[PDB]
């Protein structure tokens, strides 16, 4: 029993982080084989940052210009490419530790683990959700560019976030592992901010499935709703219209919990009107939004306390 | 909005 | 910026999980060195966990009779002695992943990172505390038995929890990791429940000055307090007591925000009487108590956004 | 109140 926002265990990815330094800038960097991959303004300084040209500063860089540290021991570069906004470090080793990997491009709404790493060392893993917006609610530091993000199937990794910055809000925006960025943004100093944000249906939804496995009932309603009459109060209340597709997905949690998808919609909808008012699901006080469907098939009981 |  | 419960990169504990069978009941082992730690109940059928004599119920067992497995390789046991309510288990090698290790007793309100494992294979970590009342809120399913909770100091695991069972409540008991348990709870199955639990005044007020490093100031006031006003306020609350002692400690919090501990002190004071209504400190709605001063400290910048 |  009990539930909790639950990262993947890390070391797998913590035996890929390697510290990557061009000139003056040190940042993080993900080994596997032959390659280190990196944010490519590891090649610019402050004031290039604020209108830097990528494929003018990176001409002017040789493969010595860039030092590569895992652990104690130098790798050497042998080649390099840009893309998109990464680097691709070619080095003399292929890591040992190179797990089973894939590179995938996550979806709004869905949820991975993040390490942050500074000077190549982890220190420390947190889960998170890409936001509808684009940005995640992560914690980082100066130094934390580079960090990765993943979720492990079996025992494959699938990198789907590298961390490049922060935005004014103090919400954080970045890429995939082939260098293009979630949302609007851009690897330059300039007037950019997150878009305004929704809260994720869908999760929300699962996570009142995830109290139901877990044993409370408090929630529920004698009602039901269409599809279309939800959205009209989701859409006041500021969460994303619900689609077929979302209802569907849903399909196993309501299968295990004998609730119909659309009267757990009532049900939310009515926690919408008349607020929680001194209760709490799953120990919180507010609606949670940042679990999958797939987060709690993977972390509740198969069973239901019913 | 800094690089990080 | 940002500020996340975060847990230690798992993977030094990670390569230390085996699997511990003992006829039927099979639950997780921590591998150090020559030795394989797990709970005693291990040796325990289902009736025998209403009454079990482990002296007696231990006696009956050769080392044959225990088989561990460490990923598809088996240990041989070659030696077994009980220690409080753990065993230790000699196998024929020693872990060449164990790293450099304690073993340490943690104090009520302190955290520590959980890497919940069923059969030996790490599923995920979250940090949580020790509350109070001596249990932790966890997530664990049948088969989290013998998980570890541990912190990381440079390259040190300090282990200081191993998981033994789940109360009524919903909440979870284990010991440390020479066996005695944390709290008056026994690896037996009884009427034995949670005692009442009280809220960590020294991590709430540590998070106060966490969104003063961050940069919030909304919940300050013009008024101070006395260490014993508070405590008739505190107490009123179910605050845990604050002592000079815990004064002390927000000595460094205190001097990077300029802050004076009995000013954050009459801005908490505040907040409990006057609640917060719509406002949120951190992104959270509630007054947040499963950071300690320590958590603060490696988390957030040593430089305030003032 | 199992043991898990």
């Amino acid at each position: 029993s009990g539930f909790r926002k639950m990262a993947f265990p890390s070391g797998k990815v913590e035996g890929c982080m390697v510290q990557v330094t061009c000139g003056t800038t040190t940042l993080n960097g993900l080994w596997l084989d032959d390659t280190v991959y990196c944010p490519r303004h590891v090649i610019c300084t402050a004031e290039d940052m604020l209108n830097p040209n990528y494929e003018d500063l990176l001409i002017r860089k040789s493969n010595h210009s860039f030092l590569v540290q895992a652990g104690n021991v130098q790798l050497r570069v042998i080649g390099h490419s840009m893309q998109n906004c990464l680097l691709r470090l070619k080095v003399d080793t292929s890591n040992p530790k190179t797990p089973k990997y894939k590179f995938v491009r996550i979806q709004p709404g869905q949820t991975f683990s993040v390490l942050a790493c500074y000077n190549g060392s982890p220190s420390g893993v947190y889960q998170c959700a890409m936001r509808p917006n684009h940005t995640i609610k992560g914690s980082f530091l100066n130094g934390s560019c580079g960090s990765v993000g993943f979720n492990i199937d079996y025992d494959c990794v699938s990198f789907c976030y590298m961390h490049h910055m922060e935005l004014p809000t103090g919400v954080h925006a970045g890429t995939d592992l082939e260098g293009k960025f979630y949302g609007p943004f851009v690897d330059r100093q300039t007037a950019q901010a997150a878009g305004t944000d929704t809260t994720i249906t869908l999760n929300v939804l699962a996570w009142l499935y995830a109290a139901v496995i877990n044993g409370d009932r408090w929630f529920l309603n004698r009602f039901t709703t269409t599809l279309n009459d939800f959205n009209l109060v989701a859409m006041k209340y500021n969460y994303e219209p619900l689609t077929q597709d979302h209802v569907d997905i849903l399909g196993p949690l309501s299968a295990q919990t004998g609730i119909a998808v659309l009267d757990m919609c009532a049900a939310l909808k009515e926690l919408l009107q008349n607020g929680m008012n001194g209760r709490t699901i799953l120990g919180s006080t507010i609606l949670e939004d940042e679990f999958t469907p797939f987060d709690v098939v993977r972390q509740c009981s198969g069973v239901t306390f019913q | 909005l800094a690089a990080x």
